[PDB]
């Protein structure tokens, strides 16, 4: 089914999605959960958090847009959580097999790819770390030429 | 048994010396910096005379302590920029000793630029490709 | 020998101050004290100071060029 | 047999040769264990087998590489763009573009080498040293160059495959500020895919 | 009274470790004083991530003892890889190799005032044979430097 | 220009004349010409590849190196 | 004998031939062509 | 297996040693970065490249002595016409410019920049012409 809502002012708001349906939203969210079981598609516009939590398990797509101040990514298999401009100042991200994440932190950022995973850091965070265990990728994917590029410091040199 | 975690290997009180005096050192440096950061802050980043652009993303990990012109050469080179030089090149030599680890080619000419200060200065021209130092204009 | 599992020494190269093979490659070894050696430990007194004073001592005292007196080398 | 210059630029016979006189001795071996017509049969068959392995090993790719490099011809091999070097100093007279003949083995070996790849591109480059003026470099370099490609070109290969090609002192695999680096700057280049 | 070679390098040695690399299949080639060692990104790697597995790193130890036989002023570490997703994320994996592999042989520290490195992902291969991932030919690192003297 | 495969080989016109459409300058050895922006973001990306882009003019080689040069 | 006449000296500019008054004219800039093996030595 | 840096600080004062050196290069660095007076392209008086296309032409010039004879020999080798405003000084303006090959535009740029604030030069590429503006 599709969902197409503009417009929406919450202090806390869950979405659990077990289906396939294409859902958009519009305005302002305090999001806190959210569970994603099938292939579902979800877009948010703006979103101010405190601390979200996204499980998504079986290729689900995810886009927010916003600030948060503590997110915590768990992709499982084939789910995309295109969370870039959702600069999170807080970040634990975490993808499983054949998964893709898009992350923006700003000041700490935890990161672990398990295997054929990706994870592409849009940020540099003031501080960084990020594993990989079989296959895992944990990339910048910046942009090497705009004219204000941040280079690495000695809290931020995280050799893969 | 009892144990505390840092055993490290044996030192010499030669090192045991140096470190003092480095630390002292260290902290006599801590306070000029910031009494002269007090007494006149910045108002200019380098980064308007050293733009970074693609191809200046190439990092480099320098171990250099001599004159700056060919560390700037060198750099340009590996960053496929035509190396231009401008003014007399003094008498006495424009040393800089760089002791960096990956760090962008941008990053590395800034930090050039800043060592060599009053004596010599490197431009950018991403547009033409061009890495450009310059002797003042002393003497 | 310097130049081993290859052809042998073929001469010495002043330009460079190393050795030349038999095959194209350089050596390792140099062949004229002009060779670029990373030479970092130099023994002798009054280093950094203008080196001994040729005076015939009257003392057990060695004294630099510049004044300095190398307490490290002059006798007890 | 064959004509110490070039071959007059014709086709070359060692196999042929070589199985030839391996059937002789062999045939001849076998007359004199035995006598008769079948032992003689024999030892002519024998003949010919050790001289077809023979020649199936000399006439290897890797057997011309060794002997090229026996030659002072360096192979270089990176993925599947094969490079010959050629030094000047040995296969070319003094600073011109005459070939050095007294090294036709090498010249004969470059060229079988290059035999092997009937549909690759050649590029023939020549570099030299410092020394000299601009002009003159890049002058000299380009003779050498159209010389070597004249020479792959007379021996069997199309006009179309090859470019010949003249750099001075521009791209250096050595420091001319040394006698031995300045040395081996000075050489062909026969690439191809 | 003075040294008679370079501290630490033999040239049986550096001709022991040559064939050694070439036997093993790192191409270690030589023109002129240029020394070019391509390494297959598998075996350094894994499968398309810049995080090498914990037994190449013997592999690198001999390479960073291969680099130490020599005295020079500016290695270059770049890498090259074959095409999975897109321009970007090749670009930044190739990136992120070299930088990895710079700061191993760096910290194994190496006679080099400079260790240049990059990545420019999918942009010189040297084999027609494009087919494969990391096994596929034209997905290596280079390091390749110049003999200083 | 096509820039994997595996040769990357590829063609670059040049025009002499500095055209407002071709207002780029590459220094071709000693002897300079002029292309347009996307030839120049092209050269620039040969140039990073570090491939030899000599000038060649009815298939003959002039000048050996091409750098790009103010736009 | 040198003269400190400064104004009398006469400074010397070379130059080098481009494609200038040169140029079917197909000036075109060829990557097929002769390419080192060891790329981006530094 | 990985081996640990063969320059790794593992002594109880060798680490305070590295570490000390550490801040001391950062102090350094934030001297420099404070001392250093700095010139924004769009505030920086001096030439650039004129983009004529006879001005483009690579040469090589080993001169030490006045800017007036260089910079005539310049643009008259540009085929460009030369021209001075104002009055020469007593003691010369000397330059010197010792290049193997560069274009006539970036040695008209170093001329300049040695001129400094002593003598300055434009260049009028729709009127090909080469001033050399002297300062009083």
């Amino acid at each position: 089914g599709v969902t197409q809502i503009n417009g929406v002012s919450s202090r806390n708001l869950q979405i659990v999605l077990k289906g396939d349906p294409k859902v958009l939203i519009s305005g302002f969210v305090n999001l806190r959960q959210l569970d994603m079981y099938g292939k579902g598609t979800l877009s948010l516009y703006w979103i101010k958090s405190d601390t979200l939590t996204i499980r998504a398990k079986k290729a689900a797509k995810i886009q927010l847009a916003g600030i948060v101040n503590r997110l915590d990514v768990e992709l499982w298999d084939f789910a995309q959580f295109k969370g870039k401009y959702l600069r999170a100042q807080r970040s634990f991200v975490k993808t499983h097999d054949k998964s893709v994440a898009e992350i923006s932190a700003v000041n700490h950022q935890s990161s672990l790819a398990t295997d054929a995973s990706d994870i592409y850091y849009y940020n540099l965070s003031k501080t960084r770390a990020d594993f990989m265990a079989f296959n895992g990728s944990v990339l910048d994917m910046r942009e090497w030429g705009q004219s204000d590029l941040k280079d690495f410091d000695r809290y931020n040199k995280q050799f893969p | 048994k009892f144990k505390k975690p840092p055993i490290n290997n044996p030192s010499d009180d030669a090192t045991i010396k140096l470190a003092e005096a480095a630390v002292s050192v260290s902290d006599s440096m801590l306070e000029m910096a910031k009494v002269e950061k007090v007494i006149t802050p910045p108002s200019k980043d380098n980064t308007l005379t050293i733009p970074n652009a693609y191809n200046l993303q190439a990092r480099a990990s320098v171990d250099w302590s001599g004159p700056i012109e060919e560390l700037t050469a060198r750099i340009a080179k590996a960053a496929h920029f035509r190396f231009r030089v401008l003014g007399k090149s003094p008498s006495v030599p424009v040393l800089i000793s760089i002791s960096t680890k990956d760090e962008s080619l941008a990053e590395i000419l800034r930090d050039i630029d800043y060592q060599a200060g009053k004596k010599a200065s490197i431009h950018v021209y991403p547009n033409s490709q061009v890495v450009e130092l310059r002797y003042a204009k002393i003497y | 020998g310097c130049c081993s599992k290859m052809g042998g020494i073929n001469y010495c190269d002043s330009s460079a101050g190393r050795l030349v093979c038999n095959n194209g490659f350089y050596s390792t070894c140099y062949c004229t004290r002009h060779a670029v050696m990373d030479l970092q430990f130099l023994m002798g007194c009054c280093l950094w100071h203008g080196g001994v004073y040729p005076q015939l001592n009257s003392s057990g005292l060695v004294v630099c060029n510049d004044g300095y007196v190398s307490e490290e080398c002059s006798l007890q | 047999c064959f004509h110490p210059p070039y071959n007059n630029f014709q086709p070359d016979r060692r196999a042929v040769k070589r199985v030839g006189v391996d059937t002789g001795i062999g045939a001849v071996a076998g007359a004199i264990a035995s006598g008769t017509a079948s032992g003689t049969l024999i030892g002519a068959a024998a003949g010919g087998t050790v001289g077809l392995v023979a020649s199936i090993y000399r006439d290897s790719k890797r057997k011309i590489i060794r002997d090229l490099q026996k030659q002072d011809i360096q192979y270089v091999e990176y993925g599947d763009t094969r490079t010959l070097i050629i030094p000047t100093d040995k296969y070319f007279m003094f600073s011109s573009p005459r070939l050095n003949e007294i090294c036709y083995p090498g010249l004969n070996n470059v060229i079988r080498l290059l035999n092997f790849y009937p549909q690759s591109t050649i590029y023939v480059a020549g570099f030299t040293d410092n020394v000299g003026s601009r002009s003159h470099k890049r002058k000299l370099s380009q003779a050498q160059a159209e010389t070597m490609m004249t020479f792959l070109w007379a021996n069997g290969i199309a006009a179309k495959r090859l470019k010949a090609e003249g750099y001075g002192d521009k791209n250096a695999i050595s420091d001319n500020a040394i006698i031995h680096g300045s040395a081996q700057n000075r050489r062909i280049e026969i690439q191809w895919f | 009274k003075l040294p008679c070679r370079v501290d630490g390098a033999c040239d049986a040695t550096i001709i022991k470790m040559m064939t050694d690399l070439n036997k093993k299949g790192i191409k270690v080639a030589s023109v002129g004083q240029n020394y070019l060692i391509s390494i297959p990104a598998s075996a350094l790697f894994a499968d398309q991530s810049p995080r090498l597995n914990w037994a190449s790193y013997s592999l690198l130890n001999e390479i960073a003892a291969f680099l130490k036989q020599f005295r020079k002023i500016a290695i270059t570490v770049t890498s090259y890889s074959s095409k999975y997703v897109s321009v970007k994320r090749e670009r930044a994996l190739t990136l992120a190799r070299s930088r990895v592999v710079s700061e191993y042989l760096w910290s194994q520290g190496v006679d080099s005032r400079i260790i240049f490195t990059q990545g420019l992902g999918s942009d010189k291969p040297i084999t027609s044979y494009t087919l494969g991932g990391d096994r596929s030919p034209n997905a290596r690192v280079e390091i390749t430097f110049r003999r200083a003297v | 220009c096509d820039l994997t495969k595996f040769r990357w080989d590829c063609d670059l016109p040049v025009q002499v004349k500095p055209s407002p459409a071709s207002s780029l300058l590459v220094y071709c050895g000693s002897s300079y010409g002029y292309i347009t922006k996307q030839q120049y973001d092209i050269l620039a990306r040969y140039q990073r590849a570090s491939v030899n882009m000599v000038l060649d003019i009815n298939g003959e080689y002039i000048d050996s190196p091409c750098i790009g040069a103010e736009r | 004998e040198l003269n400190v006449n400064s104004a009398e000296w006469r400074a010397a500019v070379a130059k080098d031939e481009n494609a200038l008054e040169r140029f079917q004219a197909k000036i075109v800039i060829t990557n097929k062509s002769w390419q080192p093996i060891i790329a981006p030595v530094s």
